[PDB]
């Protein structure tokens, strides 16, 4: 489990990486299995989370395989671990305020 | 049907000859018998398909015989001998009375009462062996 | 001691390059009907659907190879048809250079025509001639056929427009239900109608309303909530909802009605929690759109002068769940365009017949 | 051209495997019939050339012409050795084809060499 | 059976015998006429390539070895037919150079090679 430290209110880049570099479908969930982000083809789709207006991803990097998550306005109650499901590899990354 | 359609006509060359002189020349003949304007082009293509819907029909009619010879042992052999004993109940004639004074057409008027039974006996004799 | 055979009825499940077959016209300058004369043969005049006798085959829907063969050609269809004036594909080498481009861009016509996907020499297509086929598992009555039915490449999110409808009850199919990351392709048994008109009062230009009947929509979604409790519990209180967010193309039911990309608003269409007139969709023609073919934005010409309308046949519902208990939140989804055609190519499979087995008999 | 007949039983296949060859105005659309007249005839030359390219494999393994041929390569135990009784009783030829996945590629590799061993055996007497 | 089937005429006959056994708008409303007409040319070439294979399986059948690639027979060589040392004509010689050598006797080999099967047809 990787852990990323962001102080308060900044923007982090919880990275996640594929292999074949062709923008396959991914997602980002949490401990209660609630969707943060979501790729849908060539578009982007959020989910009913606490980061509903706080989540975004770099769109130009999807073709290279990197599928990061960038959270802005880092509050105190977002400390959890996040599940990036590229093909099957749920690479967990934990977050601390 | 220029490819293997002229082969089937060449089989009937020595009809009415005697049975010995017609079976002797099978090997000889088969080596020798196997030897655009605007309105035009949408009609001259159907003259190219219909000349291939019969030329291919000469192929898959010829290969429906080698699939039949291959079941009874020998495939590719014209003259071929088999391990099945000739019952005298088909015809009660000596071989002196057969390969000397008969033509091949008279066999279809003589053993076609039994010619589906022989094809079953030629099946198992090269199935278990 | 093995025994080779050469008569066995054994077919693999292979992948090949199919060829399109569309009922083209060759004089019309509709931009679908000029591609369908260029890369499609006409319809097979003598089509034959032989029904296989008593074979059951384990299909799969989500790993098909026709739905990534189809996606290669409607990507290739929307590059000749709708050439935008300004297109920004993010070429990269953070240093991603947004490579602009420019070309001619005249206004054109646009309607989906049915397209059959045939099979080449030596291959077959195994239709799943059933009624309750849930996408994965053994189809019981698998017939065979050379070409598929008339499939029209209508690209839309949140609502599978103009597609074929189930003769049995409302089907629900997902790759793994209770995953909360896979879409749930509902398919209607009756065609819900929808009008989508841009009006003629020239004042706004880019503003339209869409009317769906209140009698049909409350009854059709009344069928969906029943069979959603089939794969779920019997007393779950499911909650329909607005779409969450993201881009405009997946938050809102987007399509293309005669060359102009509509962007509707289905918040009044999913506004009911289920237990135990005419809705008006405020739409908007957009002009700076994202592309579904690849990553990158594209800009088009302003809309045309006259009245723009297209009455339709919504026959699909690409919902999406979220994982708290005793309820379910079902907000709409769609946008990955492979789901827009595997909703219509689910009962097909391409095989090839391999007649050479080596059975055990232990002969000598 | 040699297709199958519905499968549906392994044992009843081998009885009917033999009999598949043991006995036997428009003028308006001249592109609907000319294009589909070639595609229905390109699928009849391929059904001939796949037969000749598969009598070429059975010609390598000495099995040329015979539908049900028998050969002298013994069963390894590592090729999914199931019950030899119920294989012919209640099974289709599709279900048996799943029962060997990648052993088909190495079953064929012995038959090419066992004939070449038999080529070095019949000419060594 | 094909026509572009052996364009692998390399150098070593010993290696050649090894691989002897292993074997968008251009339309202008006329691109369905280019693919239909030249579809026939790819069918008149493939069907004739079948009927050349069947014409030769009867010729290998007269020599007894039908349906098989490497036919080993029961007739020896001679001195008139380029009596080399079986190293210069099997490891460093292309088939085209070998075919150009014995071309004077290919019609002479085929006569006796038929007779060598008819003698093996006498003991039956
Ligand atoms: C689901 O399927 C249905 C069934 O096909 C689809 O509904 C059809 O949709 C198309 C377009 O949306 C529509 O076609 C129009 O029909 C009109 C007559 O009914 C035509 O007049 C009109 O042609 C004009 O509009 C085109 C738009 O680009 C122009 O390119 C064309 O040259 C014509 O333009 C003239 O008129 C306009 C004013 O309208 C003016 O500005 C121009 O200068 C010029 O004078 C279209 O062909 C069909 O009628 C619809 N079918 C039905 C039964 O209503 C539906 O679209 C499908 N769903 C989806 C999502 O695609
Ligand atoms: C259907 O399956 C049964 C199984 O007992 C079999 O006997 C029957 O032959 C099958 N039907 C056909 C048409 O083969
Ligand atoms: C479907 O998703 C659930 C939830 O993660 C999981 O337990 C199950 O194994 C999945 N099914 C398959 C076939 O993987
Ligand atoms: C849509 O419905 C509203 C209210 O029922 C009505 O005023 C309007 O005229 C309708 N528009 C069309 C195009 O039917
Ligand atoms: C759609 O419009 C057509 C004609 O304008 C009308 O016949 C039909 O009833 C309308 N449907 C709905 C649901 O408004
Ligand atoms: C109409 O919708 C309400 C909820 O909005 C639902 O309770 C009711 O059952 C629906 N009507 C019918 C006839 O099903
Ligand atoms: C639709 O989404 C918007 C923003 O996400 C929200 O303001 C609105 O309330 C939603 N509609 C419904 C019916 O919840
Ligand atoms: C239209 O969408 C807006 C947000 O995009 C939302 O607030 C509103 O409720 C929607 N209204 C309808 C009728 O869909
Ligand atoms: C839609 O939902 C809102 C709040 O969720 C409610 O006030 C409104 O009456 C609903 N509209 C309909 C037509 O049910
Ligand atoms: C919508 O579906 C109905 C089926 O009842 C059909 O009659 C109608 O023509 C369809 N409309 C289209 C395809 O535009
Ligand atoms: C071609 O010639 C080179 C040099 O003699 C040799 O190394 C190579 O193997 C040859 N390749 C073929 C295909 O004959």
């Amino acid at each position: 489990k990787k852990v990323v430290l962001g102080k308060k209110g900044d923007t982090v880049e919880l990275t996640c990486t594929a292999s074949q570099k062709k923008s396959i479908q991914f997602h980002w969930k949490n401990s209660n299995q609630i969707k943060i982000l979501g790729n849908q083809g060539s578009f982007l789709t959020k989910g009913p989370s606490k980061l509903n207006d706080r989540a975004d991803s770099r769109r130009s990097l999807w073709d290279q395989g990197n599928f990061p998550l960038i959270i802005k306005n880092l509050k105190i109650e977002d400390s959890d671990t996040y599940i990036c499901e590229v093909e099957d590899q749920k690479e967990e990354v934990q977050l601390l305020v | 049907a220029v490819g293997i359609g002229a082969v089937f006509l060449g089989f009937l060359g020595a009809a009415g000859s005697t049975m010995g002189a017609a079976s002797m020349t099978l090997t000889v003949q088969a080596r020798n018998l196997l030897s655009e304007a605007q309105q035009h082009l949408l009609k001259l293509t159907v003259w190219g398909i219909k000349q291939l819907q019969a030329r291919v029909l000469a192929v898959e009619r010829y290969l429906r015989d080698q699939q039949l010879l291959g079941i009874w042992g020998c495939s590719g052999k014209l003259i071929c001998c088999t391990n099945v004993p000739w019952n005298s109940s088909w015809s009660n004639r000596n071989l002196s009375e057969i390969w000397d004074n008969m033509t091949w057409l008279q066999w279809d008027k003589e053993i076609s009462n039994y010619t589906q039974i022989i094809y079953g006996l030629l099946e198992e004799s090269q199935n278990q062996q | 001691w093995v025994t080779v055979y050469y008569g066995v009825p054994v077919w693999k499940d292979a992948e090949t390059t199919l060829f399109c077959a569309s009922d083209a016209k060759a004089y019309e300058t509709e931009k679908h009907n000029v591609w369908a004369t260029h890369a499609c043969v006409p319809t097979d005049p003598n089509p034959q659907e032989i029904h296989l006798e008593n074979v059951t085959e384990e299909f799969n829907m989500w790993k098909n190879n026709m739905v990534e063969q189809m996606h290669t050609d409607i990507i290739s269809l929307w590059d000749q048809s709708l050439k935008p004036c300004v297109k920004l594909t993010p070429l990269c080498v953070i240093n991603c250079n947004t490579s602009a481009i420019t070309q001619a861009c005249p206004k054109v016509s646009f309607e989906p025509i049915p397209i059959h996907y045939c099979a080449p020499a030596g291959f077959a297509i195994l239709k799943c001639k059933d009624k309750k086929f849930n996408g994965t598992g053994p189809c019981p009555s698998v017939s065979t056929v050379q070409c598929t039915h008339g499939i029209k490449p209508v690209v839309s999110t949140q609502l599978l427009l103009n597609g074929s409808l189930a003769e049995e009850e409302v089907m629900i199919r997902s790759e793994n239900i209770t995953n909360n990351a896979k879409n749930i392709l509902v398919q209607f048994n009756t065609p819900v109608q929808i009008n989508c008109t841009r009006p003629n009062n020239n004042t706004d230009i880019r503003q339209a309303h869409c009317n769906v009947s209140k009698a049909t929509w409350n009854e059709t979604l009344g069928k969906v909530v029943k069979q959603l409790r089939k794969h779920f519990g019997n007393n779950t209180i499911i909650r329909f909802a607005n779409s969450s967010g993201g881009d405009l193309e997946v938050t809102t039911h987007s399509f293309n009605c005669g060359g102009e990309f509509f962007y509707c608003n289905t918040s009044g269409l999913f506004n009911s929690t289920w237990i135990s007139d005419s809705i008006t969709l405020p739409c908007r023609i957009k002009q700076i759109i994202n592309m579904w073919q690849r990553i990158g934005q594209a800009m088009y010409a302003p809309p045309i002068q006259g009245v723009i309308r297209c009455v339709s046949n919504i026959t699909g519902l690409i919902l999406t769940r979220d994982g708290n208990s005793t309820t379910e939140t079902f907000r709409p989804g769609g946008g990955d365009m492979r789901d827009n055609w595997r909703s219509e190519l689910y009962k097909y499979k391409v095989v090839k017949i391999e007649p050479l087995g080596v059975a055990p008999t232990r002969c000598k």
